[PDB]
RNA sequence: UAGCGGCGAGCGAACGGGGAGGAGCCCAGAGCCUGAAUCAGUGUGUGUGUUAGUGGAAGCGUCUGGAAAGGCGCGCGAUACAGGGUGACAGCCCCGUACACAAAAAUGCACAUGCUGUGAGCUCGAUGAGUAGGGCGGGACACGUGGUAUCCUGUCUGAAUAUGGGGGGACCAUCCUCCAAGGCUAAAUACUCCUGACUGACCGAUAGUGAACCAGUACCGUGAGGGAAAGGCGAAAAGAACCCCGGCGAGGGGAGUGAAAAAGAACCUGAAACCGUGUACGUACAAGCAGUGGGAGCAUGCUUAGGCGUGUGACUGCGUACCUUUUGUAUAAUGGGUCAGCGACUUAUAUUCUGUAGCAAGGUUAACCGAAUAGGGGAGCCGAAGGGAAACCGAGUCUUAACU
């Protein structure tokens, strides 16, 4: 049978052009008043997955 | 493809108990035994190619001592005395030469006893 | 060359690692798994994405976007096989049987990848802004 | 380019047909596929779980002075097992079409070199007679032979069915391991028409 | 993939495309005209098949051996050199095989067709109510009530019934499309207790079925149920007449048969553990993983007028088994009485990477059609372009009012 892609990751990740994936970043969902606006911009735009957590990701979306 | 494995075996355990041929007990007769046997002996065998040489050096060297103090000479003495008089003779030869031709030894300890 | 004296490639054939098979083969005796804990064990490993019971990266990040249906549908037909169709015409029929773009592509786009040659009018396609350019400095109008 | 031995005409054959470098990796890979595909694979041992007996558990997990035993059907157990008992299966395996035309193209321009390729004009059997057909290839001097025909003769190939060295292979019908099998190999003009069209 | 999902584990479509196979009808009924085309009789009567079968080609001489099919040398049939037997391996000794031929009979079939029996055509229309839908509760849909269409209903309800109604994924309105609330339908499809034929990079008696053998037997269990072990003399029984020891036994020795009887029925081969008999050496003042380096003697084999092999090994230096598991094991931690046999990283499909071969901005087919590993079939897939949540733009694009 055919490998089974990990949804819940092929919701989280998106494959970029050289091979990396994007992701979008944590703590932007809830408690925002008392954090800075400085951090909340930073965490506004996606950012790539590190190169020493990509092999799991690799390995739950083996299509894209 | 089924393979049967009782000629190969066979073949194997017939081996290592030929090398085990003389020893006691189990230890010629069944594999299990003999081939500890067999491995303890190549061991040995290895370990004793390096003791052997070691041995004999004493051997020799105990015969050199043994034939020099009959001349009036220890064996400290007189290799000290062989080596400032630049004699490349070695110990095995020596101790040939101390057991057989002792008229021919003398010369070395009174060579020895120049220096 | 008879049946016999043929043979393959050098490097072609690797044999293949025979686990469990005395100390000579290297592997042998914990077929290259080492001592005990689940992933010496038959059937053992964890699950893909599993990091100890910490909160995975594909959990701990938050999810993102929607999948459009649209970009779906419509296709980015290269201006290199853009001459490989009806002299010089490509509508959209006469696109799909020159098998450059699937049945169920309503919307489509040419765009700059370079080489073209021949005239080509292109009716009923969307058309790049570079593209627009090279089509033109080839020969074809579009629309 | 090829003469024969009754004529000496000049069929010119094509280059890139019957006059390649000898790629031996290729034509060693299709002969091993196609040896592959020849298998029919009908084999199978039964698992501890298609051998006849109880799951129950000849004596208990404790108490006895006696290995822990949970089944009858265990493959360390004697008359019940076999651990990975092979299952029916298909050893056939792809071979790319230009891989396949490349080999061929690749082997039957070897016979070229080799001097086993012996093309002729028609030839084809008076009546459906074996012994008509061995006492022709004694003047013609062979033995262990691949006739390819183009027009397939029911004369000349029931004339070869008993005969053992010899086989009769329609020009469609060439293989990989035939071309190299046999000794020779005699084609008809027309079938070498057909090859050349065939591979291309 | 879209979705579903403590949005976890997991579950997972459809639309659309390529193929296999193709086929439709009847009811909820009134004119003229009429039994007609359809299912099915029953037939018979041809064609086939199935259940008995017939013919079926052409070798001899020497050599070795117990025996010839073998070797050696010359023949001959082959639409028959599939295969099997025969005193060792047979195209030609035999049974078959290719091929050519068969049925008194009872059947599987394949259409002429006399017909108890059954309505073609034709038009007027009718055109399936406790139903559709709804509330409540469950279930099926990939879809867990979710924003949930659709289907099914236990329960309580209730239209319009072609000026009408259903669906198009909450819902509405326009368009499009179908016509529920009644039935019946071959083929492609799944399976093999069973009957044949044929095939294996399947097994070869601890394997292969549990069962090669009088096996679902013996035996076990109150019972359901569980469930063994156990193949081979030889070409041919020519299976040992007759003597001798013994209890007119067992068992043996002869004699005989055979090529062979350590092939004599406890019967091919006959390993190992294990138990013996005889020859050589060592061994009754000597401490321990029993060997190993050294080494005398003695006994044999050889070449000899040196010694070198072989067996033994007095005396002597060193030397606490193997596996496991451990920071660490002579360990007094684990496992093993020994031998023989069997006993553990496999297989299928997907996926990424390395090597290798093909072809290259292309590569490549799937099912299937082919009797066919050829060759068609590119439906697809993957690649050559990405950015963005997405519309969209695209060698750029996103961010942003705009970006050094
Ligand atoms: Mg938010
Ligand atoms: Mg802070
Ligand atoms: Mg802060
Ligand atoms: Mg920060
Ligand atoms: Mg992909
Ligand atoms: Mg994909
Ligand atoms: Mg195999
Ligand atoms: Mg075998
Ligand atoms: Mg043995
Ligand atoms: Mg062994
Ligand atoms: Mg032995
Ligand atoms: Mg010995
Ligand atoms: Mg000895
Ligand atoms: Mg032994
Ligand atoms: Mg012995
Ligand atoms: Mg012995
Ligand atoms: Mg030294
Ligand atoms: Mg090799
Ligand atoms: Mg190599
Ligand atoms: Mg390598
Ligand atoms: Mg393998
Ligand atoms: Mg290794
Ligand atoms: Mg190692
Ligand atoms: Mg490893
Ligand atoms: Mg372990
Ligand atoms: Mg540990
Ligand atoms: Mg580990
Ligand atoms: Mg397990
Ligand atoms: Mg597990
Ligand atoms: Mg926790
Ligand atoms: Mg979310
Ligand atoms: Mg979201
Ligand atoms: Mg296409
Ligand atoms: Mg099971
Ligand atoms: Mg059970
Ligand atoms: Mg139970
Ligand atoms: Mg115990
Ligand atoms: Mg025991
Ligand atoms: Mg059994
Ligand atoms: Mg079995
Ligand atoms: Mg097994
Ligand atoms: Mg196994
Ligand atoms: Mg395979
Ligand atoms: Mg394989
Ligand atoms: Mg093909
Ligand atoms: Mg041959
Ligand atoms: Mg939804
Ligand atoms: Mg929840
Ligand atoms: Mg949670
Ligand atoms: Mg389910
Ligand atoms: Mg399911
Ligand atoms: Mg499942
Ligand atoms: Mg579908
Ligand atoms: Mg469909
Ligand atoms: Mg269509
Ligand atoms: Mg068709
Ligand atoms: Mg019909
Ligand atoms: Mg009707
Ligand atoms: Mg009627
Ligand atoms: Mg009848
Ligand atoms: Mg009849
Ligand atoms: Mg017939
Ligand atoms: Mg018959
Ligand atoms: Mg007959
Ligand atoms: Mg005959
Ligand atoms: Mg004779
Ligand atoms: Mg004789
Ligand atoms: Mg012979
Ligand atoms: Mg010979
Ligand atoms: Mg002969
Ligand atoms: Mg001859
Ligand atoms: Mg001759
Ligand atoms: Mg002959
Ligand atoms: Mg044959
Ligand atoms: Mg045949
Ligand atoms: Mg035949
Ligand atoms: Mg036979
Ligand atoms: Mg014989
Ligand atoms: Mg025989
Ligand atoms: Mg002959
Ligand atoms: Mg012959
Ligand atoms: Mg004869
Ligand atoms: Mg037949
Ligand atoms: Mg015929
Ligand atoms: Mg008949
Ligand atoms: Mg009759
Ligand atoms: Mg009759
Ligand atoms: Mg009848
Ligand atoms: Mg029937
Ligand atoms: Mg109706
Ligand atoms: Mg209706
Ligand atoms: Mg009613
Ligand atoms: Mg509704
Ligand atoms: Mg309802
Ligand atoms: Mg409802
Ligand atoms: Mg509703
Ligand atoms: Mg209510
Ligand atoms: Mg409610
Ligand atoms: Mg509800
Ligand atoms: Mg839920
Ligand atoms: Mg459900
Ligand atoms: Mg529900
Ligand atoms: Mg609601
Ligand atoms: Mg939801
Ligand atoms: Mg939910
Ligand atoms: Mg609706
Ligand atoms: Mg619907
Ligand atoms: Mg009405
Ligand atoms: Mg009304
Ligand atoms: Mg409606
Ligand atoms: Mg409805
Ligand atoms: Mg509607
Ligand atoms: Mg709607
Ligand atoms: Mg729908
Ligand atoms: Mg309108
Ligand atoms: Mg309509
Ligand atoms: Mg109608
Ligand atoms: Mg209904
Ligand atoms: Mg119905
Ligand atoms: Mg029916
Ligand atoms: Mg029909
Ligand atoms: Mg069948
Ligand atoms: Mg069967
Ligand atoms: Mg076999
Ligand atoms: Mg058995
Ligand atoms: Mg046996
Ligand atoms: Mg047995
Ligand atoms: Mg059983
Ligand atoms: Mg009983
Ligand atoms: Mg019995
Ligand atoms: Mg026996
Ligand atoms: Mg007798
Ligand atoms: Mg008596
Ligand atoms: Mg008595
Ligand atoms: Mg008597
Ligand atoms: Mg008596
Ligand atoms: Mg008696
Ligand atoms: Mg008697
Ligand atoms: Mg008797
Ligand atoms: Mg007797
Ligand atoms: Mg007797
Ligand atoms: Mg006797
Ligand atoms: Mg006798
Ligand atoms: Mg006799
Ligand atoms: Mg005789
Ligand atoms: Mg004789
Ligand atoms: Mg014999
Ligand atoms: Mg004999
Ligand atoms: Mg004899
Ligand atoms: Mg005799
Ligand atoms: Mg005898
Ligand atoms: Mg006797
Ligand atoms: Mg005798
Ligand atoms: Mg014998
Ligand atoms: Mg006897
Ligand atoms: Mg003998
Ligand atoms: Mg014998
Ligand atoms: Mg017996
Ligand atoms: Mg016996
Ligand atoms: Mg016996
Ligand atoms: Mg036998
Ligand atoms: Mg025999
Ligand atoms: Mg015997
Ligand atoms: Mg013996
Ligand atoms: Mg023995
Ligand atoms: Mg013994
Ligand atoms: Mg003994
Ligand atoms: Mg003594
Ligand atoms: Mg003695
Ligand atoms: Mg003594
Ligand atoms: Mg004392
Ligand atoms: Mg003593
Ligand atoms: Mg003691
Ligand atoms: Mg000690
Ligand atoms: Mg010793
Ligand atoms: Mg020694
Ligand atoms: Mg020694
Ligand atoms: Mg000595
Ligand atoms: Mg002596
Ligand atoms: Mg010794
Ligand atoms: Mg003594
Ligand atoms: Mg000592
Ligand atoms: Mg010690
Ligand atoms: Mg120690
Ligand atoms: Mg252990
Ligand atoms: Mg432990
Ligand atoms: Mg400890
Ligand atoms: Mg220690
Ligand atoms: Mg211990
Ligand atoms: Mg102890
Ligand atoms: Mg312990
Ligand atoms: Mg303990
Ligand atoms: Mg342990
Ligand atoms: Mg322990
Ligand atoms: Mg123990
Ligand atoms: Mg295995
Ligand atoms: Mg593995
Ligand atoms: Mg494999
Ligand atoms: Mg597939
Ligand atoms: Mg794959
Ligand atoms: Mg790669
Ligand atoms: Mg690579
Ligand atoms: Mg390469
Ligand atoms: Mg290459
Ligand atoms: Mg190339
Ligand atoms: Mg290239
Ligand atoms: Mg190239
Ligand atoms: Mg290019
Ligand atoms: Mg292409
Ligand atoms: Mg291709
Ligand atoms: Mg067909
Ligand atoms: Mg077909
Ligand atoms: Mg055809
Ligand atoms: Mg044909
Ligand atoms: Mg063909
Ligand atoms: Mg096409
Ligand atoms: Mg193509
Ligand atoms: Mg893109
Ligand atoms: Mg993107
Ligand atoms: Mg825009
Ligand atoms: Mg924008
Ligand atoms: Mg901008
Ligand atoms: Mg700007
Ligand atoms: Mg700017």
């Amino acid at each position: 049978p055919k490998i089974k892609t990990v949804r819940g990751a092929a919701k989280r990740f998106k494959k970029t052009g050289k091979g990396g994936f994007k992701h979008k970043h944590a703590n932007l969902r809830h408690i925002l008043t008392k954090k800075a606006t400085k951090r909340k911009r930073h965490l506004r735009p996606k950012a790539m997955v590190s190169k020493g957590d990509l092999g799991l990701v690799i390995a739950c979306l083996p299509y894209a | 493809a089924r393979v049967k494995r009782g000629v190969i075996a066979r073949a194997r355990h017939k081996k290592i108990l030929k090398q085990a041929k003389g020893y006691y007990g189990a230890r010629s007769r069944v594999y299990r035994v003999a081939f500890q046997a067999v491995i303890k002996a190549g061991q040995y065998a290895y370990r004793d190619r390096r003791q052997r040489k070691r041995q004999f050096r004493q051997l020799w060297i105990a015969r050199i001592n043994a034939a020099a103090r009959q001349n009036g000479i220890s064996y400290s003495k007189f290799i000290n005395g062989l080596k400032k008089a630049s004699v490349e003779i070695d110990r095995k030869i020596l101790a040939d030469i101390a057991v057989f031709d002792k008229v021919a030894f003398t010369a070395l300890v009174e060579k020895a006893k120049a220096a | 060359m008879r049946l016999n004296t043929l043979s393959p490639a050098e490097g072609s054939k690797k044999a293949g690692k025979r686990l469990g098979r005395g100390i000579g083969s290297g592997l042998g005796k914990t077929g290259g798994r080492g001592h005990k804990g689940q992933k010496s064990r038959s059937g053992g490993g964890v699950r893909r994405g599993f990091e100890g019971g910490q909160m995975p990266l594909y959990r701990r990040l938050p999810k993102f976007g929607f999948t459009s249906r649209k970009a779906a549908i419509t296709a980015e037909i290269r201006l290199s096989d853009l001459a490989k169709v009806e002299g010089g015409v490509v509508d959209l029929n006469t696109l799909k049987a020159a098998n450059i773009i699937g049945i169920q592509i309503e919307f489509a786009k040419v765009i700059l990848a370079g080489e073209v040659t021949t005239p080509v009018t292109v009716r009923g396609l969307r058309v790049t802004k570079g593209a627009r350019a090279a089509i033109e400095a080839a020969g074809g109008k579009i629309e | 380019e090829l003469v024969l031995k009754d004529a000496q005409s000049a069929l010119t054959v094509s280059e890139t047909t019957f006059g390649r470098d000898f790629n031996e990796a290729l034509v060693h890979q299709v002969v091993v596929a196609y040896a592959a595909g020849a298998r029919q694979g009908t084999r199978a041992q039964k698992t501890r779980a298609e051998v006849t007996g109880s799951g129950k558990k000849p004596w208990r997990q404790k108490g006895t002075g006696r290995a822990r035993s949970g089944s009858i059907k265990s493959p360390i157990w004697r008359s019940g097992g076999v651990t990975f008992a092979a299952r029916p299966q298909d050893h056939s395996q792809k071979v790319n079409k230009k891989m396949y035309r490349g080999a061929l193209k690749s082997i039957l321009s070897e016979l070229v070199r080799q001097d086993r390729l012996i093309v002729v004009e028609k030839f084809s059997v008076e009546a459906p007679k074996t012994k008509l057909l061995a006492q022709k290839l004694k003047d013609m001097a062979l033995e262990d032979v691949l006739i390819i025909t183009g027009e397939l003769d029911e004369n000349l190939f029931l004339a070869a069915r008993n005969l053992h060295k010899v086989d009769v292979r329609d020009a469609t019908g060439i293989d990989p391991v035939s071309l190299i099998a046999f000794d020779k190999v005699v084609m008809t003009a027309d079938a070498v028409k057909q090859v050349e069209e065939m591979l291309a």
